[PDB]
Formats: C-alpha cells, structure tokens, sequence
RNA sequence: UGAAAUGCGCAGAUACCGGGAGGAACGCCGAUGGCGAAGGCAGCCACCUGGUCCACCCGUGACGCUGAGGCGCGAAAGCGUGGGGAGCAAACCGGAUUAGAUACCCGGGUAGUCCACGCCCUAAACGAUGCGCGCUAGGUCUCUGGGUCUCCUGGGGGCCGAAGCUAACGCGUUAAGCGCGCCGCCUGGGGAGUACGGCCGCAAGGCUGAAACUCAAAGGAAUUGACGGGGGCCCGCACAAGCGGUGGAGCAU
C-alpha cells in the first residue's frame, strides 16, 4: 500500500448484542471462516458468564479488552550503526487488533480442554487485572517505558 | 563530624557533552565540586554513555546526589558540541531542582594547536 | 524558510536610524558606543547586521580589537539560556 | 568506537575552581573581499621598505615594448649546523576490523612541522590560457580614487552576454575576438623524462634529454545508452501490518 492509505473496513454489528467489538472478537476465534462454531463459542463463553459470574457478559467483555490494549509499543527503526527499538503510541485502530488477537491466543495457551472455558475465564482473568492475556500487555508497555537513545535527533 | 551532611543550598551544574558521554557536575557558588556522575556511574558503558540518557539520568543523579546537600537551585553551564544539551537541563528542571540559569561557555580557540586529522572540513 | 526562506532584505533603505548617528570609528575609547556593535559576545558582527560599508567595517574591527587589548571591550562572552 | 579493545584512573584520573611554565597558531571581522611578479600574504601596535591607483595638468621629450644567455626570487617535502619542541604526525609500537591486512578505524610515537643562518628549486608552481599596445554592444553585482556624487569618468575583482571566435565545452573590452612587436614552446602513443654525455647538489636529486624497439593508436569535446555502495520523484503483497504454509514425517509427483 504506497498511497492513499487503506480503509478500515467496518464490520457489521452483532446479533445477540449489537456491538461492534463482539464480531470482531467472534472473528478471530473463527478457524477456516466457519463463524457459527467461533460464534457458539463465543456465545457459550457469554453464558458461563453469568454463572460463574454475576456480572453481565457483555461488560465482562468490554472491560476485560481495555485492560488488554497496549498504550504504547517499540517500532524498531535504523538511526544508523544498529537495530534500535524506538517506541510510539499506539493508534486506537491498533490497540483493539492486538487486544482481541492477544485474548484469543493467550486462552489457546490455556490447560482447559474446551473453547467457551478457555474463553470466558481469560475473559473473566482480563477483568481483574489477570491473566496470561494481560500478562503479555506488560511484558510490551514495559519495553517501551523508556525507549533507546535518538539524541542525533536534536531537534 | 564524621561524613558530615553540609548544607549548600545553591551552586553550580556544568555539563559536559560531546560525541562519546556526557558528564553532568554539581558544585559550590565557588566552583568547587560537591558530586559528579555521568552515564558511565549508571550502567551504561559503550556508545551507551553517549546516549541522551545519558545525559538526564546522569542528570538526575547529580540531582539526587546533589539534594543531599540541600541545594534547590542551580547555575546550569553547558559545554561542548554534540547531544545531551537542554536534556541533561531539562533533567534538573523535573528533578526538583530549581533552574536559576542556563549558561553556555563551551571553549572554542580562536584557532591554535592543529586539530587530530579527524577533525579538519566542515562544508 | 521553509517556503520564506527568510533571506528577503529589500536593500534595507533608510536603514531605521543607521544604528546610532555620528560615532567615529577609530576611537580606541569610546566604548560607551563599541559596546553596540557586537553579539551577546564580543563576536563582531557580520555586515548583515550593523549597517557599514566596506571601507568601514575594515575599521570598525580594526578598532574593536584596538579596545580588547585595553580590557575596555569582550573578546568573548558567556551566553544566557538556551 | 560501527561495535570494541589497547590506553589513562584509588601513587584518586575524567569532570569543576585557582595559580604557574611552555610552544604553536590567531577566532568573530572575513567576504561571493584585499594586496603581491609568482611563491605567497590575515590578532594588535611602532618603525624601517616595495609596488600601485586617482586628481592636477605642472617638468623631461620617444627616453619606448619584448627579451636568447646571464643573475636573482621561488609552496610543501627534504638536507647541514644550532636552538625549541604545546599540538600534530612519515617511519615505527600496540589495539581492532579482514579469508589475509606490513591499510582504511583506534591508542601511543620518532624525524618532521618551529626559529636562525646555509642548501635544495620542484609542483595540478593552473587562470592548465607569456608580456605590451591599439580596436570591437551592452547589462548586472562588487572593491578602490575623482566627480556638477545612489548618475557620469579612472583602476582592480566576479557574473551574464553583441559581433566575432571555437572541434565542442566554452571565450567574449579581466577574450580563448580584431590586429602589431618580441619571447618560450609543440610537431603520434609506449619506451622516457628513462639511457648516455655535460652542468648543478652535502646528499635526495635537479636542468638539458635521446635511440633501438614497438603499437595503430594514444587523445580532446560532445551524443545515446547502460551502470554507480549518486541524488529527487514514483509504482508493484516488493517490504512492513496481518492470516495461512513451506523447510521436520508418511505418502504422491
Ligand atoms: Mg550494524
Ligand atoms: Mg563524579
Ligand atoms: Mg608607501
Ligand atoms: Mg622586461
Ligand atoms: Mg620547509
Ligand atoms: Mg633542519
Ligand atoms: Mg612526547
Ligand atoms: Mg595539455
Ligand atoms: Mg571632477
Ligand atoms: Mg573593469
Ligand atoms: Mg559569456
Ligand atoms: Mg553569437
Ligand atoms: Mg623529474
Ligand atoms: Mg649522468
Ligand atoms: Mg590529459
Ligand atoms: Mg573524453
Ligand atoms: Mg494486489
Ligand atoms: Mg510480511
Ligand atoms: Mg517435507
């Protein structure tokens, strides 16, 4: 892509929630494009919920995504001599790929043997503060809470 | 006495910069020195002690250092051609302490003693 | 600059006040006025600035440097912020 | 330093303050500038000295231009005697990079660079364009004197350009134009600026300077193109972002 920039493309609303973000996640569990089963899952993830835990599943959803997003990032860069880090903010478009894209691997990490189980939970760990999902979000941040030297940059 | 914790209040901050490290000094309102690091006292070792870390972190620890000793405010006075210059300042202006001024006095002869081959164009 | 280029002097012309008005220029004294025709430190300024002539500043500086040997005037001065 | 290491630091270096010794160069002004026969020449001051431009038309009265040979001057380096030696730096000592480095990089270091007198005399000593003189549109910027002074007249430096010139590039009243005087010099490349003779030098070398032999060329400017670890612009899942896979196995081809 040279110029003019490549258009995000918006995807339509869920249909149990209406929401954006739900088919987006409901995306990347899908496998070989088969979204019914990625979609169950999701769904299925949705209700162990509302058992295991009061709290809507939506807003366990919701919350659970913004303490994944990366505020901050390390877009390596030649200032000449070697292969420094550099790191920048992160774009809103981007934050959300890599959050929704962290939880779905993360949870493949996971022991369970299941799809929901290994769903829902690392979605109901995100919303604490936990989890082998969030833990990733920090071992990033991390690398960039200081950067590299761009002092031939004066300015 | 013993080690004694003077109290200084003011002094001086000269900073040495340049292609290689950049040295960050504190001192009395007489020149005397009261403590240096710089970016070889913090890790830093290679093309590191270059680094504009270099410049503030060492910055800091002047700092740092340098509150121990009461003084709030500094003389800055900078030195030299290269990076760290404003950074290792900057570093003071959050380190908590306060900038009286900022001076620049770096040596250039006005012409004498042939410079090392390394140094002889420019445009 | 950047689309300026900042070098359009319209031949000055009627140069404000000339900076100053009747000063010799081989007073290896007077001070008072020398003091004007240099940067923050005691760096002569070019043409650009002042507003002399060729023959002129020959002398003006001929003159700048009578006066640092007389510790009237700055060979070099510390420069303030930055 | 690309990363490093040698190197220097706890007999405390670097970094900051104060004081002292020494050598060398001399910032900003400074320039697209100036002066000089060239080499070359810039802190300031005084002194001794060269050249040069202008204004006045006052004095001499062709007394002029060139210039073989001669003589003198001649960057840097090098040489001799003596001093000085801060920084720098051939040779050389180590460090590192490399397939190997007696190299590019790095840390030291001698001659040397410095001054005196004496010697060398070469140079891309180039404007690569001898000196003088007369003639042939302008414009533009600039240094310096005269001027009825942002205009005209003289000297010097650049730019662009009439005619003209030139193989072209380009030059063009700072001619590579038009002319005259005189001087040097060329007469294919390589062998050779070598061999020999001679002159010169303390030496290193320098000036003068061939041939046998050999090759059909060596060469100059410009055109098209290709190429560049040249540059600006710009596309392609070319890179990046991202999804799946190949390289592992069994099999198939
Ligand atoms: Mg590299
Ligand atoms: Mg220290
Ligand atoms: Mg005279
Ligand atoms: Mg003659
Ligand atoms: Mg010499
Ligand atoms: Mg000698
Ligand atoms: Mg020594
Ligand atoms: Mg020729
Ligand atoms: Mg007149
Ligand atoms: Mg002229
Ligand atoms: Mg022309
Ligand atoms: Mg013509
Ligand atoms: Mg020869
Ligand atoms: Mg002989
Ligand atoms: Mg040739
Ligand atoms: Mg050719
Ligand atoms: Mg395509
Ligand atoms: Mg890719
Ligand atoms: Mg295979």
């Amino acid at each position: 892509a040279r110029r003019r920039r490549a258009e995000v493309r918006q995807l339509q609303p869920d249909l149990v929630y209406g929401d954006v973000l739900v088919t987006a996640f409901i995306n990347k569990i899908m496998r070989d494009g088969k979204k019914n089963l990625a979609a169950r899952i999701f769904y299925d993830a949705c209700k162990i919920i509302q058992e295991k835990t009061g709290q809507e599943p939506l807003k366990v959803f919701k919350q659970a995504v913004e303490n994944v997003k990366p505020r901050m990032e390390v877009r390596s860069r030649r200032v000449g001599g070697a292969n420094y880090q550099v790191p920048m903010e992160v774009s809103p478009r981007r934050q959300q790929s890599l959050a929704l894209r962290w939880l779905v691997q993360a949870a493949n990490q996971r022991p369970e043997r299941r799809a929901a189980v290994r769903i829902a939970h690392e979605l109901m760990d995100a919303a604490e503060g936990k989890g082998g999902a969030v833990k990733k979000k920090e071992d990033v941040e991390r690398m960039a809470e200081a950067n590299r030297a761009y002092a031939h940059y004066r300015w | 006495k013993k080690k004694v914790k003077r109290q200084v209040a003011s002094g001086r901050a000269y900073i040495h910069a340049s292609y290689n490290n950049t040295i960050v000094t504190i001192t009395d309102p007489d020149g005397n020195p009261i403590t240096w690091s710089s970016g070889g006292v913090i890790g830093y070792k290679g093309s590191r002690k270059g680094t504009p870390y270099a410049a503030q972190l060492a910055a800091l620890d002047a700092a740092k250092k340098a509150m121990a000793y009461g003084m709030q405010s500094v003389d800055v006075i900078v030195r030299g051609t290269g990076a760290g210059r404003e950074q290792a300042i900057r570093a003071l202006q959050a380190s908590g302490l306060q900038v009286k001024s900022i001076v620049d006095d770096t040596p250039v002869p006005h012409n004498g003693c042939r410079p090392k081959k390394k140094f002889r164009k420019a445009s | 600059k950047p689309k300026k280029e900042a070098q359009r002097r319209p031949s000055r012309k009627a140069k404000v006040k000339a900076t100053l008005g009747e000063f010799d220029l081989r007073d290896y004294r007077n001070v008072e006025v020398l003091k004007r025709f240099l940067s923050e430190t005691g760096k002569i300024l070019p043409r650009r600035r002042t507003g002399l002539s060729g023959k002129e500043q020959r002398i003006l500086a001929k003159t700048i440097k009578r006066a640092r040997i007389l510790g009237l005037l700055p060979f070099t001065e510390k420069l303030v912020r930055k």
